């Protein structure tokens, strides 16, 4: 089924010829718009108090990246390189070798930030969880090297999230 | 009518305690609004909430005049929040930290640190990764 | 045999006047672009350039190629004549940022493993 | 065929097969081929010389009738003689139909620009030509169209790099922007991705 | 001595002079651009901290880098930025302008705006959320306030 | 309507490639070898050309 | 050589070429052009700026990342020269003042500094340190001026036998004194010179070949303790210097000879301004000086560098300064 | 467990410190050097060893779907413990 939006006649009569004159010479349709603008500037205004207020956010937010660790201390972490495989941007470089306790640990775990989309999919493919794209998005920065980040920058801001990163991955891990 | 709009604006005057702290907040959040505490941060930050307020005016902060090591009577920004009142304040939950707190471990930080960007505390990217290549180290004594 | 179908001509006189037909027009052109785009270079030096992009590509002996070069700078032609280009689409021509890339052998050895 | 499978439909199949039939026997002359795919797609393999004349049966025939040129491209195979072929989508709203054209060339061959029976095809062309380097003879203006003026090559060809060969930087001596020979600070990662163990032997090919 | 003292006064005063109406000219290249308009909404309403909507290159203060920086469109960034007058800043907003991003490994993207202009502050994300350019644009304010130019001169 | 010309194709002027990686580069055409780690034959059947290893160095930012 | 500082790659942008910088007086006129050829290379320069990090800013895109590093300092401190040059393989000074400030004077700036730069460089291990002054410095010079750059130039091969000097003969370039300053009189309407600048012949050099001869000389092996003359090809008389520099821009030329005595009055009410002055007494006086000539001292062309006539370049310079027949030279 | 370089530089978690001819600690003048106070291979050691009275124990470091893939350790051998490939904890028979 179809519309037609301009497929109206005028009519002819003279109430209809005069109606018209009479919007034309006293520009009634102006005053409608005005009108329209008036009442609505007696409306309170959308507008919060940033940085006093902040914008709704969810669990699920992808924002600055984090390495985690388990409640024992030790980093979720393995070197399996799955999220250096799937990321769309080649953002993630990763090297490993066995630790001085036998265990599966990276020595280089470097995102950069610049190169990076946030698009999740690193978390997402990791196993145990260790990688996670945190709440924090106001972390802007007046040089470029200050976002390139290492495995120390990664687990600073794990250490320091870690609260909220493990309430929202509590609030959202039943859907994934 | 106007006289009541007149009452809760004097109302609002007195609620936060007098006219110097009404010109205090004034001068410092651009807002004289007054809502129930919801909370009190260990760095000196207050929360406020007001249900009656369309969602995103709902809930506030009162950012503290001064953190770790710096003076923030004016330079405050969005950086000082701690992650759990962070969670609150985003309303990526409804509950504030003070009913039920986050899970305690012993590797998360205990004092919140801001951004340091333009500071002697920035982070400086390095490599993280040792020597690959050991070169030959010549002997020391004379061969002849 | 080999039968191979015609862009614009059919043997290498066609070709070479056509190349000829091209080069006038860019002779024609350069002091006028080097005066518009405000060149520090001068027109002599422009042609010399213009002399060597010609003799980059001497070694062509085949029409279809030669032609289909002949349209690639009548493409050039036309972005510096209706202004399309800018001042560093030009000076682009001249490396005048690029360090000198030295040729004899020892010089080579000594900067890199790269022959 | 239970429901994580694609359903099938055998009528649109046979409409299509019937139609490639049709077209292959009205035109003999440029039609090489007639293939429709198990999602039912009409493609139709032709000659290099019969582009503007089978492309104007399809848009002015009172049968078939595609007036819509939806798309034009060319897609890059450097192990076959003839390097590039050229994909035409055609739409029918009379029919409610989708037709493909496929043709062939090489470096040096030129195509016929069918600008004449698509004023569509003009931009698809340029395009052509400034991503593949084949060239469409009697085109009204034959120019670039997406890459940067003066640009060497075309990027859109198997053997061109992926960074290309220049980049562009800010230069304060000639306080211009310049270009100079591309420096990756990390190189790009390549991956090798394919497995042995073949996923699907409906196409296997002969062991020659 | 006072001679310190009312160079510091005139600084602070023109610090807050300039950080308190900072006039950008926003470069709307690719999607970051979007979001960009939105810090304009009535949501964040960027003109109630003195950020002018739209403001001409001629009189504008910080330039804005919003999204992917081609090869055949630097050289008209780099005029524009060349054509501003002096107390001028760059925002590098969005992951594509701070370094490439996800077309970093292309043949046609400048990798990263600051090949071409100095930048002043990065705002990172693809594309950065509103509220997080204006955290961005808030700390360039700050950066500013930090500045100190009479009491240089008065060492010097 | 044909030239019916006699000589080996050439488009090296054509391509864009700056001329010193044309003559030097050093090309190989080759079938890839199986990996020995599994015993499937799926990758060796298609022939590859790759170019010659050039230099890689380490970055003096983050290696 | 400290496997880290072994050159790599092609020589670009994303290079190592071993060289680690410090340029002191890198924000200058000179300092731009010396930064760039640097880090243009794949060399760490590390700048150290007693300015606003804003007017530094312009040295950011001249590197890599991670490239150049900004630090503050001071003279009065040995400190902060100790800390800029701790780990730097190669140091170059630049530090320059074409008139006296209130908190430094020349032998603040030619003698003290770059004193205390050398034997803090000699202290620290700096395997090469690269001293700058002018062509016409001597003891005997009557401007402060070339006297204290006389002064410095033998406290500096005292302090670091091992050091190159370098003496450019009045650099000209795009952000040039030199050719600028004399556009730049055109506003008082008549071009006063002494003596019609009759008596006064100069060496004008380009700023791309003393930026490329500096590196050059980091580059050359054998130039530890030389110290090279960097002159122009042509020498010119002033008047008619000045005649062709009003010509390529385009501005009407009047020449009226001013007394020695007046000129330099002229220069000292100007010497009072709070802001840069545009001549001082000592300028005047150095102007109209002649280029001394010092055959024996390596020049130029034994860095592999062909200097530049300024008939190429002026247009460069005065095509901003408007709204052909070059000079007669001398030799 | 973090140390101290013999120039004076803190020895990260991986080990990696610059050496003293090493120009590339100049970026860390006038600045800091990001170090993760926390080293994981101490915090796991601290973990005391599980007591189980089973031949074959299963981890998956707890938390049900927050841990890790669920593995199977075998407790035959007596002079070493089980560890778990993912989370370092260490499981031992009650032997005497
Ligand atoms: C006009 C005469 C002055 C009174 C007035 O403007 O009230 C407008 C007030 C408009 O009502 P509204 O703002 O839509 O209602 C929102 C609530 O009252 C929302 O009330 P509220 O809780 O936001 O009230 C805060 C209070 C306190 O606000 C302040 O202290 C900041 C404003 C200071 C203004 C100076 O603002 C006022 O009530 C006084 C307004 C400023 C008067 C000057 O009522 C009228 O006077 C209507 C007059 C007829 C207009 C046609
Ligand atoms: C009559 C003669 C006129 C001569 C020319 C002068 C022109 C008029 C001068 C009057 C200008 C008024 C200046 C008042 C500005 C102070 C505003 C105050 O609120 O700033 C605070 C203090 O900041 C600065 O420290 C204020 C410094 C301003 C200068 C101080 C005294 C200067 C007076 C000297 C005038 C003498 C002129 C002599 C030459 C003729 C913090 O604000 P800010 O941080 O931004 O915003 C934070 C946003 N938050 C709160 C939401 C988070
Ligand atoms: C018995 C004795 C009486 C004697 C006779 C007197 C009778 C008077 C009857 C006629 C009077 C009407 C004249 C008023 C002006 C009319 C002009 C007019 O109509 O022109 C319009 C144009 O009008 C406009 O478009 C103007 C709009 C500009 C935007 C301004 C917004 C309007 C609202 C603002 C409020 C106005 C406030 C007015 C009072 C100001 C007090 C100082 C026609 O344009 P179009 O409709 O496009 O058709 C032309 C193609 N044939
Ligand atoms: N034609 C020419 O210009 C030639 C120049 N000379 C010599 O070449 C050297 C550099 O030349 P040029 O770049 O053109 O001069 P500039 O005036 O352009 O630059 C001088 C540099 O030295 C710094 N500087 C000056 N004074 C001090 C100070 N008291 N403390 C710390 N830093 C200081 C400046 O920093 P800031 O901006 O913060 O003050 C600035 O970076 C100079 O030593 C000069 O004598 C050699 C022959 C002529
Ligand atoms: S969020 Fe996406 S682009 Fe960013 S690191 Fe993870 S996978 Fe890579
Ligand atoms: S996917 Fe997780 S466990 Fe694997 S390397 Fe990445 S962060 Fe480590
Ligand atoms: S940075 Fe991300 S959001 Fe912005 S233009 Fe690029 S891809 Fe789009
Ligand atoms: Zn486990």
């Amino acid at each position: 089924t179809y519309k037609f939006v301009n497929m109206r006649e005028p009519s002819m009569d003279m109430k209809s010829v005069t109606d018209r004159a009479a919007q034309t010479l006293l520009w009634t349709e102006l005053v409608r718009g005005l009108g329209m603008t008036l009442s609505y500037l007696f409306r309170e205004p959308a507008t919060i108090n940033y940085p006093f207020e902040k914008g709704p956010l969810s669990p699920r937010f992808r924002g600055e990246h984090a390495l985690r660790r388990y409640p024992s201390g030790e980093e979720r972490c393995i070197a399996c390189k799955l999220c250096e495989a799937v990321c769309p941007a080649q953002a993630i470089t990763i090297e490993a070798e066995p630790r001085a306790d036998g265990s599966r640990r990276t020595t280089r775990y470097d995102i950069d930030m610049t190169k990076c989309i946030y698009c999740g999919f690193c978390q997402e493919a990791c196993p145990v969880d260790a990688i996670v794209e945190g709440p924090n998005f106001e972390f802007s920065t007046e040089t470029h090297e200050e976002l390139l980040y290492n495995k120390e920058k990664l687990l600073n801001n794990g250490d320091k999230w870690e609260a909220e990163i493990a309430a929202n991955i509590q609030a959202d891990y039943l859907y994934r | 009518e106007l006289v009541q709009v007149l009452r809760r604006g004097l109302q609002q005057v007195s609620g936060h305690g007098g006219l110097r702290g009404y010109l205090r907040v004034l001068f410092r959040a651009n807002d004289v609004r007054v809502g129930t505490l919801v909370g009190e941060d260990k760095y000196g930050n207050k929360y406020y909430e007001d249900n009656k307020q369309f969602f995103g005016r709902h809930r506030w902060v009162i950012y503290t005049t001064e953190m770790n090591g710096r003076d923030t009577f004016w330079d405050v920004d969005g950086s000082m929040v701690p992650p759990e009142w962070h969670r609150w304040l985003h309303c990526m939950t409804d509950d504030p930290p003070t009913t039920k707190p986050p899970t305690a471990r012993k590797y998360i930080w205990t004092n919140h640190k801001f951004n340091v960007s333009g500071t002697p505390q920035q982070y400086v990217p390095y490599s993280t990764t040792r020597k690959k290549i050991q070169e030959w180290v010549p002997p020391s004594t004379p061969y002849k | 045999g080999t039968s191979v179908k015609p862009i614009f001509s059919r043997d290498m006189n066609e070709a070479k006047r056509r190349v000829r037909e091209l080069y006038r027009a860019w002779y024609r052109e350069v002091p006028n672009t080097v005066h518009l785009f405000q060149l520090d270079i001068s027109v002599k030096q422009g042609r010399d350039k213009v002399r060597e992009m010609f003799m980059k590509n001497a070694h062509v002996t085949d029409p279809r190629v030669v032609d289909l070069l002949v349209i690639k700078g009548k493409m050039e032609l036309e972005e510096t004549i209706n202004v399309w280009k800018q001042r560093t689409h030009i000076m682009r021509f001249f490396h005048e940022t690029e360090a000198p890339r030295p040729t004899d052998f020892l010089s080579k050895f000594y900067v890199g493993h790269d022959p | 065929t239970r429901p994580t499978i694609r359903p099938r439909n055998d009528v649109v199949h046979k409409q299509l097969s019937a139609f490639g039939q049709y077209v292959a026997e009205i035109l003999p002359k440029y039609v090489q081929q007639v293939q429709v795919s198990c999602f039912n797609e009409l493609e139709i393999f032709i000659h290099p010389d019969g582009v503007i004349p089978v492309l104007t049966f399809l848009r002015d025939h009172t049968n078939a009738q595609f007036k819509s040129l939806a798309d034009l491209t060319a897609v890059d195979v450097p192990t076959r003689q003839n390097r590039f072929e050229i994909v035409y989508n055609l739409l029918s709203l009379r029919f409610n139909s989708r037709i493909r054209v496929k043709t062939y060339t090489d470096e040096l061959t030129p195509i016929e620009s069918s600008v004449t029976v698509y004023k569509a095809a003009n931009w698809y062309e340029r395009e052509i030509w400034d991503m593949f380097g084949v060239f469409f003879a009697n085109h009204p203006d034959l120019r670039r169209i997406l890459t940067d003026y003066g640009f060497e090559g075309h990027p859109f060809r198997k053997d061109f790099p992926l960074s290309g060969y220049v980049e562009l930087r800010y230069d304060d001596e000639v306080k211009r922007v310049v270009a100079e020979p591309v420096e990756l600070a990390q190189e790009f990662r390549k991956f090798d991705l394919n497995s042995p163990w073949e996923a699907f032997p409906a196409y296997r090919q002969p062991p020659e | 001595s006072r001679g310190e003292y009312v160079v510091a006064k005139l600084d602070d005063l023109v610090n807050w002079a300039r950080r308190s109406s900072l006039w950008p000219m926003t470069f709307g290249l690719a999607c970051c651009a979007v979001e960009m308009m939105h810090m304009a909404a009535p949501r964040y309403d960027m003109d109630r901290f003195g950020v002018v909507f739209r403001a001409s290159p001629r009189q504008s203060d910080v330039m804005i880098v919003a999204g992917t920086l081609t090869n055949k469109m630097a050289p008209a960034l780099r005029k524009v930025y060349d054509q501003m007058p002096e107390p001028r800043y760059v925002v590098s907003m969005g992951s594509c302008a701070n370094g490439g991003g996800y077309y970093h490994y292309s043949y046609s993207v400048v990798r990263g705006c600051d090949r071409i202009v100095p930048v002043d502050i990065y705002v990172p994300g693809c594309p950065p959320t509103a509220e997080a350019l204006l955290y961005g644009i808030l700390q360039l304010q700050r950066k500013i306030k930090r500045e100190k130019r009479l009491r240089i001169w008065y060492r010097r | 309507q044909l030239i019916a010309v006699d000589e080996k194709l050439d488009i090296t002027t054509l391509t864009g490639v700056p001329e010193e990686h044309i003559k030097t580069r050093k090309v190989r055409i080759f079938v890839p070898a199986r990996n020995n780690m599994q015993s499937g034959v799926n990758n060796t059947k298609k022939w590859k050309m790759e170019f010659d290893t050039r230099e890689r160095w380490e970055n003096p930012l983050m290696g | 050589l400290h496997h880290a500082l072994i050159p790599h790659g092609k020589g670009g942008r994303s290079s190592v070429s071993g060289i680690v910088a410090t340029v002191f007086g890198a924000t200058g006129f000179l300092g731009r052009y010396v930064v760039n050829h640097l880090g243009r290379m794949g060399s760490q320069v590390i700048v150290p700026y007693r300015c606003e990090p804003y007017d530094t800013m312009h040295l950011r895109p001249m590197g890599d990342l991670g490239q150049i590093i900004f630090m503050e300092w001071n003279g009065k401190d040995k400190d902060s020269i100790r800390k800029v040059v701790e780990h730097s393989n190669v140091v170059i000074n630049l530090v320059g003042r074409e008139w006296e400030t209130k908190n430094f004077d020349f032998e603040d700036v030619f003698v003290k500094i770059p004193h205390a730069i050398a034997q803090v460089s000699k202290e620290a291990g700096v395997e090469k340190l690269i001293h700058i002054s002018h062509l016409n410095a001597d003891i005997k010079s009557p401007s402060r001026y070339l006297r204290s750059k006389a002064v410095g130039e033998k406290e500096v091969r005292a302090a670091f036998p091992e050091a190159t000097i370098i003496k450019p003969s009045d650099i000209f370039g795009r952000e040039d004194r030199f050719l600028n300053y004399f556009a730049s009189m055109r506003w008082f309407g008549g071009v006063p010179l002494i003596s019609l600048g009759k008596e006064t012949v100069k060496q004008p050099v380009y700023i791309v070949d003393v930026s490329k001869g500096i590196i050059n000389a980091i580059k050359d092996p054998d130039a530890k303790g030389k110290t090279f003359a960097f002159v122009g090809p042509n020498r010119y008389l002033l008047f008619d210097l000045v005649q062709y520099i009003f010509a390529v821009a385009y501005r009407p030329f009047l020449p009226y000879p001013l007394p020695h005595f007046a000129y330099r009055w002229v220069g000292r009410l100007f010497e009072v301004s709070p802001f840069e002055p545009w001549t001082t007494r000592d300028k005047v006086e150095r102007v109209h000086m002649s280029d001394m000539t010092l055959p024996h001292l390596p020049g130029l062309e034994d860095l592999g560098i062909q200097a530049t006539p300024l008939e190429l370049k002026a247009i460069e310079v005065l095509r901003r300064h408007r709204t052909v027949k070059p000079a007669k030279t001398v030799n | 467990g973090v140390r101290t370089s013999p120039t004076g530089e803190k020895v990260t978690h991986t080990g990696q410190a610059y050496d003293d001819g090493d120009y590339r600690r100049v970026r860390f003048s006038d600045r800091q050097k990001e170090v993760n106070e926390n080293f994981a291979i101490d915090l796991i050691a601290e973990q005391p060893v599980s007591e189980v009275g089973s031949r074959v124990i299963s981890c998956d470091g707890g938390g049900g779907a927050l841990g890790h893939p669920r593995v199977y350790i075998n407790l035959d051998k007596e002079t070493k413990t089980g560890t778990c490939g993912y989370c370092g904890l260490q499981f031992r028979q009650p032997h005497h």
